[PDB]
């Protein structure tokens, strides 16, 4: 994920590495795109 | 020649391109250039909006050169393809931006077997100009010789090549055929006085995209 | 004894794009939850297919208007992200950084005449090799598409990438006078009482659309 | 096709509707986080350098990208030239904490020091535009602060970012028909 | 033997034919992508230069090699003396894109700098030769730019090398008989 | 506590040919489809075995022509990839770049003269140690093939390697007076009415043809 | 392949370290020189 290319485990542990998200309790537009109308609206002839 | 009095056996061969062909008695067999069939002709850069040509596939002909005595070592006629043509394929090239096809090479040196000398035909790609030393190595190229003892037609059969999978044949020419004199023409008594050097050409595989607008 | 090592001359120095991570100093940290936000958006080429954007015509205004000659050319454009006609759009602002692209772009047109003004379009695409066509009728031989108004204002066409290379720049260089990538051409057919309406015109990525090579260029 | 126009659902027609094929696409140079993950340049202070994301120019390839999100997220790591030693501290702190050097402190190593740093705002993400003042931004909008005794180059680099709501994205405007540059090629 | 030396069909013929033996042969040395895979020297400009194989002067081994074959494909490792920090940018650049280091920039190190880069044209091969002005070659054949203060040594090495349609590799023409020169040997 | 090294000294400097590659900068780059193009070669020899060249006799000529005197040698040249008669093949331009070589190296012989015109040709390889033969019947105690004309053009012989060690040189020393590889004798033995007729030569790789030691010797 | 020697994987991932080929929808010298004639073309004696 990102611009990142190491094969090998970081040193550090992730606690340490970066901020660590937590959760309370979603790609809004590639569904968007997704959802896009790709036909024909009426009739199509030959 | 392996097959057997005058131009014969197994060296009949008969070429046909659409509704024209060719034969010859003194066949010395097909060279076929770097492949024996196309790559791809259905990439990402025509967006499938090409198509073949089929009507286009067929022999077309130019006088190269007269070969006579004096040629010595060396000297070389080029045909940058695709050429002039005023026919089907010449059509295609004002019509559409995009095209490529390969070519089927025929060239004829003919005399009679009491001449002596010898042509090698090459096939070569990205040519304008080549240097002296360099055509001792012409043979790296897809080729074949005429040598008047043993026949008459050289064949060379190449395929489409190039950095782009479709061509702007107006500003790029991806072959050039090359005749060269590697042995001088002789007479002697009986040969015929000076050979001239024709070619049967027919492109191969056509396809073009991108339809041009009209004059009008 | 220890473990022996090179020190290799040439590796090392500090890379702007390198592709490892800094050593941390400051640890622990925990932060305030923020799934479920609405709008996030991970690929900027999904935004560029579902938000088209305008075009700029003559007079900075995003469209034609019809007109009431014998000419009916509505708009003629060099078919370059780099073309004026295209510098608002969400479409250009993406291209400059980048070198190369390929694909479908796709051209949206939405009339908006009164319900007694009638009118019918075509849009062409000319390739590299010849002068665009200056005529409804020399433009028929080119890939084009007519289409007339309606209960639908919107008609949306797919502009096709054809070129002899897989890429083309999005940039243009100052050496080439004629636009590589060909021309749009927009006429206007017809039209019955539909003199002073306006075709608003807009841009969006295709499906098959695609940039590469990030390049940071500008200097201002 | 033809469509409502006035609708915002979006019309995505392909070249299929006229005989062609659409293609494949691979768009891994256009993912949020790839793109926005590499440094980039700011001017600096001399001593105090607040960390803050606003301060990457507009018409870079990364403050322009910034710009195009109304909300972001993001860790960060930058790269200092400096001299004497570099300290950091976290949003919220005090200015005169900067002098005290059990906060984060690197010791000078020639050339340059390079740190990974976490987010540290109050707030659930932070924002490239915000509407108070009706410019300025809220003060907790930032990633802390450094100091040294002269800081003569600062880098930021944005790590797993994360953007909400698209903004304009201007590509130059030109006066000719197209914008036309010197682009890189083989010489003369 | 003998055979129709018309066609252009290979003939090989060994030692057996008057009581020889051929023996095993090893041609690891003669592999292409093996011999391509070497740093070669160019002169460099003194602060922007293109990428170009083409600057191999002809008559080294990694140039008169290349230069036998007239499509070919490779990814690039470069190795260059600087002063200053050095930056690249791919095939395609606005040539104003070298003075922004957010395109990679890689800081001034001692002795020299050594990258690895990616092919970045947009043809599925390069030429050595190309017949459109019938010299000069299309722009687009590159392998990007790079620029610092002052390049003062540049040296080029192909990667995964890939070569179609050889094309004339020529020794020197001698004068004499032989070529003779003096070859390394114990002294006096 | 860290893990301890010893940065060592005599290692790590650049060399221009070693065997590990560099960091990279630039990632993610997916290159145009160039599956099946025509053409390819992996290996140099492959094109050496399968495209002989000419070879260059006196006046710049790929042939040599019937002789009409007492004299029957048509050509007697050095056996080495530095001869001038070989300085115009693929094979020597390949060489130039190794110090050594073993193994088969084959001579074509074409006949371009007239179907009246008859000959008989003797090919001879002469070792080193001994003056090179100047008579085909002095030739006939070495290794040697005869052949006539007729209605195959072409004639090949493999050149055998023959020495005391298990490579040679590619390159020729300045002290070596007399060739260390030997030579090879082209004689006509006699002809019926080919006075003038040329007959073309080639060289190409044999099967066990081998090059080794890579080296960049030219100055220009 | 090519002129590289080091037995331990590479730090890096592939598709950072070189470009990444792609495939649409062969080596003709080798095949050309495999294919040479290397008899005897008439009768053999002795």
């Amino acid at each position: 994920s990102g611009n990142t290319g190491s094969i090998i485990n970081n040193y550090y542990m992730q606690q340490y590495q970066n901020s660590m998200d937590t959760q309370l309790g979603n790609d809004w537009f590639s569904k968007l795109a997704s959802s896009a109308f790709s036909g024909l609206f009426g009739a199509l002839l030959a | 020649d392996k097959k057997t009095t005058t131009l014969l056996e197994d060296r009949i061969l008969t070429t046909r391109n659409g509704h024209t062909t060719s034969t010859t008695q003194s066949s010395v067999g097909v060279t076929y250039g770097y492949a024996t069939a196309e790559d791809f002709v259905s990439g990402p850069n025509t967006s499938g909006l090409e198509t073949r040509v089929v009507q286009a596939e067929r022999f077309f002909k130019t006088h190269l050169f007269d070969w006579v005595t004096s040629d010595s070592f060396g000297r070389c006629h080029l045909l940058e393809l695709p050429t002039d043509h005023k026919g089907v394929y010449g059509s295609l090239t004002d019509s559409y931006a995009y095209m490529r096809n390969g070519w089927d090479v025929e060239v004829t040196a003919v005399g009679n077997q009491f001449n002596g000398g010898c042509l090698l035909v090459a096939m070569v790609p990205e040519l304008c100009s080549i240097q002296k030393r360099e055509l001792y190595q012409l043979t790296l190229f897809p080729h074949q010789f005429i040598n008047p003892r043993t026949n008459m037609t050289a064949h060379i059969t190449v395929p489409f090549v190039g950095v782009n999978r479709y061509d702007q044949y107006k500003v790029h020419k991806p072959w050039t055929l090359v005749v060269m004199v590697v042995a001088p023409l002789t007479v002697n008594t009986e040969g015929a006085p000076q050979i001239k050097v024709y070619a049967n050409i027919a492109p191969t595989n056509v396809h073009v995209a991108g339809e041009f607008p009209s004059k009008e | 004894g220890i473990f022996p090592v090179a020190c290799s001359d040439g590796y090392g120095g500090l890379v702007t794009t390198d592709p490892k991570t800094a050593d941390p100093v400051y640890g622990k940290v925990f932060n305030p939850p923020r799934n479920q936000l609405p709008g996030r958006f991970t690929n900027l080429l999904d935004v560029a297919e579902a938000c088209p954007t305008f075009l700029r015509f003559e007079g900075g205004v995003p469209y034609v208007t019809t007109k009431t000659d014998s000419d009916r050319v509505l708009a003629q454009f060099d078919m370059s992200l780099a073309a004026k006609h295209m510098s608002n759009t969400f479409l250009a602002g993406l291209a400059q950084y980048y070198t190369q692209y390929s694909g479908t772009i796709n051209l949206h047109f939405m009339f908006t005449g009164p319900t007694d003004a009638k009118a019918r379009y075509m849009v062409a695409y000319a390739p590299p090799g010849m002068e665009p066509p200056k005529t409804p009728e020399a433009a028929a031989h080119c890939i084009h598409a007519e289409w007339d108004t309606g209960l639908n204002s919107k008609f949306t066409f797919s502009i096709p990438y054809l070129s002899a290379a897989d890429y083309t720049y999005t940039a243009s260089d100052v050496a080439e006078t004629t636009n590589v990538q060909g021309w749009v051409c927009l006429f206007q057919i017809t039209h019955g009482k539909a003199d002073g309406d306006a075709l608003v015109v807009l841009a969006s990525a295709g499906k098959d659309f695609e940039l590469r090579l990030p390049v940071d260029a500008r200097a201002e | 096709t033809t469509s409502a126009g006035e609708s915002a659902d979006p019309v995505t027609t392909t070249v299929e509707n006229y005989g062609g094929e659409t293609q494949i696409q691979r768009r891994q140079h256009t993912d949020v986080s790839f793109i926005m993950d590499r440094f980039v340049k700011v001017t600096p202070q001399n001593q105090i350098n607040i960390l803050d994301l606003m301060q990457v120019p507009s018409h870079t390839l990364v403050g322009a990208l910034l710009r195009a999100s109304t909300y972001y997220f993001s860790d960060l790591e930058i790269a200092v030239k400096h001299e004497g030693d570099l300290t950091w501290v976290p949003n919220g702190a005090p200015e005169k904490a900067l002098d005290n050097t059990t906060n984060p402190t690197a010791y000078h190593k020639a050339p340059l020091t390079r740190l990974a740093l976490p987010y540290t705002a109050p707030h659930r993400v932070l924002a490239t535009v915000y509407n108070g003042e009706c410019r300025t931004l809220p003060t907790s909008f930032n990633y802390g602060a450094i100091k040294a005794t002269r800081v003569t180059e600062l880098l930021y680099r944005m790590k797993r970012a994360e953007t909400y709501c698209p903004r304009p994205l201007l590509a130059i405007h030109p006066t000719e028909a197209r914008h036309k540059q010197k682009i890189v090629a083989p010489v003369k």
